[PDB]
């Protein structure tokens, strides 16, 4: 009865989805052709026995769908689940929302209707997008808005590319980053974020690989993603639901931006040479080195935490290991909730892939948390966005595109509100 | 064995070029089938492919790709004679040589053949198009290369 | 899928355009006749960008060449790559502009362009998704400057919302090879700033300087001078046509490089200045490259970085290079260039990675930027244009044709408007 | 039950350290690959003192190594038995010091030790209850004397009441191998006397003397020399690991032979020695040990003990022997040698008996000693240190790195209180 619809928009997010859906075919053991009820959640049985994922990859540019059309996994997908627009938004929110974004929004929801009708009872949607460019930012906004109007109360989870503070390949990213976070404030329910720099950084001091690619970035991202939705897919000792950590990780519906962490993140010879125990997979989660968001957990306070386990683990240690964590002094939670956890256990370990660079491990964990550490990280991000408006730079591109001059002043008040709302929490 | 192996490496480079131009080869095969207006039966004969290229070839690039594929097949047939005179072989070696002759035979079919595990021709071609129309023409080269590598390994393990 | 039309004016780009279309034909494995002998089908997916198909499996150029002196047309028609252009692309007039802006504009230009504008609908309407137009022209030659700016006027009004890219050679400090250069350039830049989206500035003197100090070519003939200029604009356009790990279309460069509407003059560069005798003496490494994109010698204008001010920088990388080493070293160089990049736009740069290299080279980088010191390139003209009008030079070649003297005084104010804006927003 | 940590400092510490874990991995039956293949079951019972359990019957040392020369650390990486060491257990720095005490402690000390404590706490919290620490440092080397003190200082400030059993090499008359060795040795003692639980003054010259006059090797390279030093360490630390007829764990060893909070230098000795002339002519019995126990040919420090007295002497005899034979051999010489020992502490020897012999050997004997003959070694160390300040020479490198001259004089305030305290009871 449990199923999902996956959406991929933006050449960051859709390029993740290639290796993301690489894992699901390998984990469920289904060939790239699609031929041989844990697999009913995502794939769709053709009457001949072919499995088509219920995933839609929409981007306004033909440069990446054709990569999927010329990828290894061509035979996996339905012909119409890949819808390509004419011209990409090209680092422009309003162009991807007003002028270009209105062209193929009717085409995506037509594919949404068809994937909705196949589900007589639906758990949630999974969009994948980025905050940097135009198409994965601008289109995903009103795509989220019209699914909010059309569908009442189903689970809405967002995986977004967070803009790293130091490195940022886009130049008009701060106009794109703020305008998307305006739209997600009122109709987005769960917003997982990954930022580039810590993903680049942490795979250096742990994986020790001198020359990686974005494929390494995706599989590092992928096991974070798969561990979130492994609870739906398979049975285990203690299973959670999509709506459950939605209630957990979002204590206040105005604040719905948690971060992500994953462990064990170690290489192959190290896992050979270091012993894999329950104690060592949970202490690294509360080390600050493995924090894959450019913020300080020492600065922030863990408001609501989610823990999902993988591999071989015993719940006696789970109750034992958390007792070490609560008695620590460097990790400081909030005062108003000493019971800030949500711990789950799944038997299925993560699996290495052909062409991968990670290790095969005995047990695994994804560390999720809601904290105020990004507010100080957004203080720098607001400083970047403040500096773009003192000299009134870059406005004239958008003025003829369709948006208003006062919309930046309202969005300035919105990020003032969002920073103050976190500042009301920490009191 | 090095004299035949130089031609084997040249054929390996040519097969890499054909694998890169697999999409162009598939488009040429589809255009030839549309021009011949006989899509009921799958492509099964090298002679049928040569007859398709002689009359029902449309584009210059398609003709060049068909000529390259036919030249690769002819080079394989020419190197089969040089590989035959290398060693006397065992009964299994003679059976494999007869299999190589049947695979290089134009009159023998190709639809029942399938791509090997290292090859990604099945992972590249369409489901129905390779299942029922033109899978064997794409898959014939990698199976022949695997058979040649197996024969070379068998001769290397066989004392002279 | 994505198509953009090239118009040609002046004998200058007639010498680039033979070399410039050599490289794109070389990159796509095209014989001088125009047919195909290649290795992969990957280029054929987006070979339709600058060509059209022909019956019999042939590919025809999207490049229209116009001049009022028919000498360079036939030479291009009889050149090394002369049998490739389709024979209505050539349009030739009777009375050349004679390095006079007036002569090629009103009394002789108008008769040619109406037949030329009919060729524009023949080429534009063939394309399905026509993004815009490019035009290679000169500021020193009369036909490329005067008749080219008329084309800039006519095309934009009829096709309002497209992308206009101009690769223009600019006058130099010491290789001044025409007497009327501040008359020719100012009567074009009065309309270049007004009506052009993308403008690229090419300095002759730096090109002579590049082939001497680092290439050490013995006989730098104009084939060598056209070689790098083609290669720079070849690398600009390969992100639109060839897929990479991180892509950027032409408007993608257009949006972020241009903060203010009147400042769209770009300063480019090409990275592997490797010599003919020291290829094996260079470690082919990206830690060699970044000090080569930002050295005191690798620029393509008379604009020193210590005499300049870097607003925006695009570093398009081409080849098979690792992601993390490039992204950290791009983070490296912005830090140590504390006073060289601007301060009021943090995270100035865009990295762009295209997977496929140029032929015969592992990795390749193009450094493209906007600097204020293009006004110092302009102030050499500006100190020369104002004093020369005071002594009443060369009026009869212009005012004998029919324009009033007042708009010439507007030009020295409008050219003063441009350098006023660079100086005002420098601080 | 009880877990232990091995610090290491200096390039000379690597060769001592690498031979140490080479010697003690053999005595439990461990290959450099990491697969146990042995018959003795008592080794795996108490293997948890040193190593750390891994998957598939593998065990990884709790050895922490700190240095400023990757080239010898690369050799430790390329060493045969170094392939069992844990990767992040190595702490190696890219910048050197230059055989001076200040560079390792102040300038390069501000960054490398932050990578040390993370390795320590990673190893510290995985243990049951940590018995203490060992560090093999030096007095003649600049880097080993430098960070070794700061390794001592911050762990003592982090760990209030544990054991700190160190092994330090002292200056010698004729094996003087550094000019600023009297500069490096004296101020290192300043951090030792206040802040160290145990240190064992092993002297190089006797190690050369014993390989020449006593072991009679034709070409005894340093691998022979570290073979003595490692076995002296293991004789101290075989009672904590192996049961015996008279057991003495390190804490009561630290209680017994440290009578005073400061005068806790030690002078080792370990003589199951056999020359290549004499494989069979010896009569290996408990009585022959006792004559060999106090012969000057067997001890590690180049000093003549007839110019003083032994304060405390511990004779851990490891092997199969009877307690009535053990004590009576020393009981006679306590009565007989009424002059060579101190008179204010009667019954000058308290022993310990271990049952399991070392591998490749039948019966072996150790020695731990504090004595009133270490004045003249401490006296001669001080006398040049005073004399090196009269001409004030060589001090401008330490002075030029931002330091005070008084810190050279404050050690002479502190070292003179060390030698005058030995003068008080003598
Ligand atoms: N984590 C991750 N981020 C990426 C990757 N590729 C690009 N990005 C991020 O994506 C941002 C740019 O947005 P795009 O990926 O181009 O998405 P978009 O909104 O559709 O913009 P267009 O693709 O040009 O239409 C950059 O700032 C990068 O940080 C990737 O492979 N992994
Ligand atoms: N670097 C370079 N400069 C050129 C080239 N061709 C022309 N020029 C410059 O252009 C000016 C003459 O322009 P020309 O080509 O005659 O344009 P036209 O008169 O409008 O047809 C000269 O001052 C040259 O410096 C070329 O191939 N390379
Ligand atoms: N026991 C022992 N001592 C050594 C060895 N090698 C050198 N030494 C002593 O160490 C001293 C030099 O120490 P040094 O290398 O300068 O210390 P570092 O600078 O901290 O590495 C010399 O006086 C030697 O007597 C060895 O292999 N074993
Ligand atoms: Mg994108």
């Amino acid at each position: 009865m449990r199923e999902c619809i996956s959406i991929h928009v933006g050449q960051a997010g859709v390029q993740i989805g290639n290796a993301c859906w690489e894992l699901y075919c390998l984990e469920h053991g289904i060939q790239p052709d699609g031929q041989m009820d844990s697999f009913n959640t995502f794939f769709s049985e053709t009457g001949a026995g072919k499995h088509v994922p219920r995933a839609v990859f929409v981007d306004l540019e033909p440069t990446v769908i054709d990569e999927v059309r010329t990828g290894t996994y061509r035979q996996l997908f339905h012909p119409e689940q890949l819808i390509t627009g004419k011209e990409d938004a090209a680092n422009n929110y309003a162009r991807g929302h007003y002028t270009i974004g209105k062209e193929i929004i009717d085409l995506v929801l037509d594919r949404i209707r068809k994937l909705a009708d196949q589900c007589t009872g639906l758990q949630g949607f999974l969009v994948f997008h980025s905050f940097g460019g135009g198409t994965g930012s601008g289109f995903t906004s009103l795509l989220m808005e019209r699914l909010s109007v059309d569908y009442g109360k189903k689970s809405k989870l967002e995986f977004s590319i967070y803009p790293a503070p130091q490195v940022s390949t886009a130049v008009v990213e701060p106009y794109n980053s703020i305008l998307t976070t305006h739209t997600t404030l009122e109709h987005s329910d769960c917003a997982f974020m990954v930022d580039n720099e810590a993903i680049y950084d942490i795979c250096r001091r742990n994986l020790d690989i001198e020359r990686p690619t974005y494929t390494n970035l995706n599989r590092l991202i992928g096991q974070i993603v798969s561990s979130i939705t492994a609870s739906l897919r398979f049975d285990g000792a203690l299973n959670v639901d999509l709506t459950e950590f939605q209630t957990n990780l979002v204590p206040y519906p105005r604040i719905h931006f948690p971060l992500a962490t994953y462990a064990p993140v170690i290489s192959a010879e190290k896992a050979y040479h270091e012993q894999l125990s329950v104690a060592e997979i949970t202490n690294a989660c509360f080390e600050p080195a493995n924090q894959m968001v450019k913020c300080d957990p020492r600065h922030g306070k863990y408001m609501a935490c989610c823990l999902l386990y993988r591999g071989d683990v015993v719940p006696k240690d789970v109750n034992a290991a958390i007792a070490t964590i609560k008695t620590k002094r460097t990790i400081q939670f909030v005062d108003w909730c000493p019971t800030g956890f949500k711990v789950g256990i799944n038997y299925q370990p993560p699996t290495v892939v052909p062409g991968g660079d990670l290790a095969k491990v005995q047990r695994a964990v994804c560390m999720l948390s809601n904290t105020t550490a990004i507010a100080e990280a957004w203080a720098r991000l607001d400083h970047k966005f403040d500096l773009m408006y003192a000299k009134r730079a870059f406005v004239h591109w958008y003025v003829g595109e369709g948006m208003e001059e006062g919309e930046f002043s309202e969005a300035r008040e919105d990020m003032a509100a969002l920073e103050k709302d976190y500042e009301e929490v920490g009191v | 064995m090095n004299e035949v192996k130089e031609s084997l490496r040249s054929i390996e480079q040519k097969y890499k070029l054909f694998q890169q131009q697999q999409l162009t080869f598939t488009a040429a095969l589809e255009h030839c089938r549309e021009n011949a207006h006989d899509k009921i039966r799958p492509i099964s004969s090298i002679g049928q492919v040569q007859s398709y290229m002689e009359h029902y070839c449309n584009s210059s690039t398609d003709r060049r790709v068909l000529l390259m594929f036919l030249d690769i097949c002819s080079e394989l047939n020419k190197l089969c004679q040089h590989f035959e005179a290398v060693h006397s072989g065992t009964p299994v070696t003679n059976n494999l040589l007869e299999k190589c002759k049947t695979l290089v035979s134009q009159s023998n079919d190709l639809s029942s053949l399938r791509a090997k595990y290292p090859h990604d021709v099945v992972n590249h071609l369409s489901c129905d198009e390779a299942r029922n129309h033109y899978g064997g023409v794409v898959s014939l080269i990698p199976l022949i290369l695997d058979l040649m590598k197996e024969w070379i390994a068998h001769s290397e393990k066989l004392p002279r | 899928m994505r198509e953009i039309v090239h118009l040609q004016a002046g004998q200058c780009g007639n010498q680039i355009g033979a070399k410039f279309w050599e490289v794109i034909s070389d990159e796509h494995g095209i014989d001088p006749t125009g047919t195909y002998h290649g290795d992969s089908d990957l280029q054929l997916e987006r070979i339709n960008v600058y060509y059209n198909e022909a019956t019999g499996g042939k590919y025809v150029p999207r490049a229209v060449l116009v001049d009022l002196e028919p000498g360079t047309m036939d030479s291009v028609r009889s050149g090394p790559f002369g049998q490739i252009f389709r024979p209505d692309n050539f349009v030739f007039g009777q009375s050349g502009a004679g390095n006079n802006w007036a002569k090629g504009h009103y009394t002789e230009g108008a008769e040619l362009v109406d037949s030329v504008l009919d060729v524009v609908r023949k080429e534009a309407e063939s394309c399905d998704c026509l993004q815009g137009f490019q035009l290679t022209h000169s500021l020193g030659g009369g036909t490329g400057s005067g008749m080219g700016t008329l084309l800039i006027s006519k095309i934009r009004e009829e096709y309002p919302d497209r992308i206009m890219n101009t690769f223009s050679v600019v006058p130099s400090p010491k290789v001044s090879d025409t007497v009327v250069e501040p008359y020719n350039a100012t009567l074009s830049v009065h309309q270049l700033v007004e009506n052009t989206d993308e403008t690229y500035c090419i300095d002759n003197e730096a090109l002579y300087d590049i082939c001497f100090r680092t290439l050490k070519l013995t006989t730098p003939t104009y084939g060598d001078l056209n070689h790098l200029v083609s290669a720079t604009m070849s690398g600009v356009t390969t992100c639109l046509r060839f897929p990479g790990q991180l892509n950027a279309d032409l408007r993608k460069l257009a949006v972020n490089m241009v903060p203010f509407p009147r400042l769209h003059f770009f300063m480019p560069g090409f990275a592997p200045l490797t010599s003919r005798g020291s290829q094996q003496y260079r470690a082919l490494t990206v830690p060699e490259l970044t000090q080569q994109m930002f050295d005191a010698k690798n620029m393509m204008a008379a604009c020193d970085p210590r005499h300049g001010r870097y607003l925006t920088v695009a570093a398009v990388f081409r080849g098979r290079m690792s992601m993390k080493e490039v992204d950290e070293q791009m983070l490296n160089v912005q830090n140590k260039n504390s006073s060289y990049f601007v301060e009021w736009i943090p995270n100035n740069v865009k990295t762009a990675v295209c997977d496929i290299p140029p032929r015969g080279l592992k990795m390749s980088a193009t450094f493209i930027g906007n600097s204020t010191a293009i006004q110092e390139l302009f102030k050499r003209i500006s100190e020369q244009f104002t004093a020369m009008f005071r002594r009443k030079a060369f009026l009869h070649w212009y005012t004998g044709e029919g324009m009033d003297e007042m708009e010439f005084t507007e030009a020295e104010s409008n050219m003063n408007d441009l350098v006023s804006e660079y100086q005002q927003y420098q601080d």
